[PDB]
DNA sequence: ATCTGCTTTGGGTGGGTGGGTGGGTTGAGGCAATT
DNA sequence: AGCAGAT
């Protein structure tokens, strides 16, 4: 089991909740957070952001 | 190393100290509330009040039960006792009351898997300055409570750093000065952590000298065991920093003896107390008066001489309107109403500087003195520089001046290369840095205040007062006001000057008794909410403003049609005179811009010259 | 590894029994073979 | 694994056949060019 | 005193 030095978080758990970040998110969870909601549109919003963002960069 | 028998026991010292810690009391006992406050991370720095001390074993001797004199050990050997305090505080360190993230911390992780270790190790640590969060300072004998208890205090006495001689080593002493230099704050490393590539084992080591040797072999008992050579590697994760900051305190000038150059004391600050001072200060630092041994080579070579310094542990430091104003604003020279109202003027300098097409109307009112050697000059100069906040003196610095007013003596003597740097303050208001070593561009939106003498020494009637002066025509006209006083004799002017001049030298007091000047602190805080206004200009002024400037055009041009006039009016005087306006209508403290502001500045512009011109 | 070689992570790797390694590198820091082979390596 | 031996800081108790693109930085005095 | 070398 990997851990890192001088705490109690491990590495695996670390690297799915970011593959996962990546692989599953949307701008609308960032506009809701600060509360800009109602600026939510149904295109860009609703598509995946990271996403689009590792295609265009390949 | 023979031995002495020396009448101190620190045993018995330790135990008061316990006693102290525990039992004092001036609710619950004092130190005990503030070690509670330590434990749940609230607080991080203890100070050992020694009044509280002398207190104490005041009391305890009332009592009958007499004890060892702990302020006098503790002034007498200084070092010592921080790390026995420090000892007794880790000892009766009470429970936390607040539960706090102790995983989040890295060394409590570390510790616990450190205790998992030995215990598997024992089925088949830390030095205690790791673990400390707090920082433990002396504070001084308070000199009322000495006389109070029929004492001498010597740590509160104050000394110069003429006084503090080699035979105070070792002491908790205090400095009188001003701070010339404070260095940036660093990390100072006291405990080293390491770690081991093959072991799993972390060590630690203490630094306690400016430099310190570093691991490179594991020491651990299961590296030695199994004889594995794993190197130890250095982690700044783990290891334990406190602020470091390094100060220089100089004598003050009424210290230095006759014909002697003052001199000046190094003082470290640790902890907590760093940022707490800063230079120009004038303080009086507490610390512990301690050698800085060298080493190797360098303490060989350096012999018996040492390097000292000072432990910082507490440190003190030291501390009708418009008529009744420009009266106040000097009351020890001969009045000159019109100067003073300019130069208040200046110090408000009220514009509404926001054209935003590009560039914007300059936004400081400039002043110019400029009279015959004789009349106060640099008198109003270090008045006018000494009132305002931002007020920087110098002789013919501009930094400091920045968004403020610079007071600037002998203006005339000034080299060329400052003529050229005030040009561009005065056009661009940027102070503009070009060398291969550095480039940095800063932004100067400060005001000017010259005094200067005529070419020839003295004004010189037959020559009109372009020739007078030396200095550009165009410089003269980008200023605001320009100012020219004359000392003319007089029977009466005379003979009040010498009886005003003469009364302050016999009784060291203002003459004047028919009124009453107003208190520096309500002027300077009146002008501080004036320049925090912002007034505003209507049509009708404007149109007011705009005959005005024609009428003064046609005027000047007149005047300038023979050589007598200073020079013709141009846009530069109409700005001026709405500038003028514009900072009689803040310290009106009216949004609208009364027509009696203006007429006020145009008077004010017609005095500046022509009034004594004319004379 | 993708950044220099003084950017500083460290490692923490557990044995079958509760004792902590400590191991130094990013590679390290993502895999268990590397972390295998370069403690067998800095012996 | 133990015994033998050189060299610092920075500075004139190493020097000018090591120099100043290896650091020790103000003060005075002479010279060309600028006036 | 720390480190560089020969027995
Ligand atoms: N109206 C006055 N009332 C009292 N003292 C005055 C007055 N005018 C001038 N003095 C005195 O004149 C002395 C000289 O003045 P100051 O040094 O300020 O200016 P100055 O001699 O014109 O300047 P400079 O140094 O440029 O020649 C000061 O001691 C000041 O006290
Ligand atoms: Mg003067
Ligand atoms: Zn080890």
């Amino acid at each position: 089991l990997r851990i890192i030095w001088g705490t109690n978080v491990s590495i695996q758990e670390c690297t799915t909740n970011f593959r996962n970040f990546l692989m599953s998110f949307k701008y609308k969870f960032r506009k809701i957070l600060d509360e800009r909601e109602e600026f939510i549109n149904n295109t860009t919003d609703e598509e995946l952001y990271y996403i689009k963002q590792l295609n265009e960069m390949r | 190393l023979p031995s002495i028998q020396l009448p101190v026991d620190y045993n018995n010292l330790f135990n008061e100290i316990t006693d102290f810690l525990v039992t004092f009391k001036q609710k619950g006992p004092k130190y005990m509330a503030m070690l509670q406050k330590v434990a749940n991370r609230e607080l991080n720095s203890v100070i050992i009040d020694l009044d509280d001390i002398l207190q104490y074993q005041n009391e305890k001797f009332l009592q009958g039960t007499q004890a060892d004199d702990l302020v006098s050990a503790i002034q007498q050997n200084a070092n010592h006792f921080t790390e026995l305090f420090c000892r007794a505080i880790d000892n009766n360190m009470p429970l936390p009351t607040k539960e706090i993230d102790y995983k989040d911390d890295v060394l409590d992780v570390i510790l616990n898997q450190r205790r998992l270790r030995n215990e598997r190790m024992l089925s088949d640590l830390f030095p205690p300055n790791l673990t400390r969060r707090y920082f433990l300072y002396f504070k001084p004998l308070s000199q009322n409570c000495a006389r109070r208890y029929r004492k001498k205090a010597i740590s509160s006495k104050p000394l110069s750093v003429r006084q503090i001689k080699g035979d105070f080593l070792g002491q908790l002493i205090t400095v009188r000065g001003i701070i010339t230099r404070v260095s940036d704050v660093k990390p100072a490393v006291e405990v080293i952590a390491y770690t081991c590539d093959q072991c799993g084992y972390e060590v630690f080591q203490e630094v306690n000298s400016r430099t310190f040797t570093p691991l490179s072999e594991c020491t651990s008992e299961e590296c030695s065991q199994n004889q594995t050579k794993g190197q130890l590697f250095m982690s700044t994760r783990a290891s334990k920093f406190s602020a470091f900051q390094e100060c220089k305190i100089q004598e003050l000038s009424q210290q230095v003896p006759v014909g002697h150059i003052p001199r000046s004391l190094n003082i470290h600050v640790n902890g907590t107390l760093v940022r707490s001072l800063s230079p120009g200060d004038i303080v009086d630092v507490t610390g512990i008066f301690l050698p800085a041994p060298y080493t190797g080579f360098k303490a060989l070579k350096a012999g018996l001489l040492t390097e000292t310094y000072l432990e910082a542990q507490f440190v003190r430091q030291h501390k009708d309107v418009y008529n009744r104003l420009a009266k106040s604003i000097a009351p020890e020279i001969y009045g000159n109403l019109d100067v003073k109202k300019a130069l208040l003027l200046l110090l408000v300098g009220g514009v509404d500087k926001r054209v935003g097409d590009g560039m914007k109307i300059r936004g400081d009112i400039n002043v110019c003195l400029m009279g015959d050697p004789g009349v106060a000059k640099s008198q109003l100069l270090k008045a006018i520089c000494k009132i305002s906040p931002r007020g920087v003196y110098t002789t013919g610095a501009l930094v400091l001046a920045d968004n403020g007013i610079c007071c600037i003596d002998e203006f005339d003597k000034m080299d060329e290369s400052d003529r050229t740097a005030i040009h561009e303050v005065m056009e661009q208001q940027t102070i503009s840095i070009s060398k291969a070593g550095i480039n940095t561009t800063l932004n100067a939106r400060t005001s000017i205040l010259a005094a200067a003498n005529p070419l020839y020494g003295r004004y010189n009637p037959r020559l009109s007062p372009l020739d007078n002066i030396n200095l550009p025509a165009a410089l003269l006209s980008r200023f605001d006001i320009l100012f020219l006083m004359l000392d003319i004799p007089s029977r009466d002017d005379d003979e009040k000057l010498a009886e005003h001049v003469t009364y302050v030298h016999m009784h060291n007091k203002q003459p004047d008794l028919d009124f009453t000047p107003v208190e520096p602190s309500k002027m300077r805080e009146y002008i501080a909410y004036a320049k925090t206004k912002r007034p505003v200009m209507s049509e009708a002024v404007n149109d007011y403003v705009v005959q005005a400037y024609i009428r003064l055009r046609q005027d000047s041009k007149r005047e300038m049609d023979s050589k007598f006039s200073f020079g013709q009016a141009t846009p530069r005087t109409l700005l001026g005179i709405i500038r003028l306006s514009q900072a009689l209508a803040k310290l009106r403290l009216a949004d609208m811009v009364d027509i009696d502001d203006v007429e006020e500045a145009l008077r004010l512009v017609r005095v500046s010259k022509e009034s004594l011109y004319q004379e | 590894s993708a950044r220099h070689s003084r950017f500083g992570g460290l490692l923490s790797i557990q044995t079958p029994d509760k004792t902590r390694l400590t191991v130094s590198g990013s590679q390290a820091l993502v895999d268990e073979k590397i972390a295998l082979q370069k403690l067998d390596d800095s012996k």
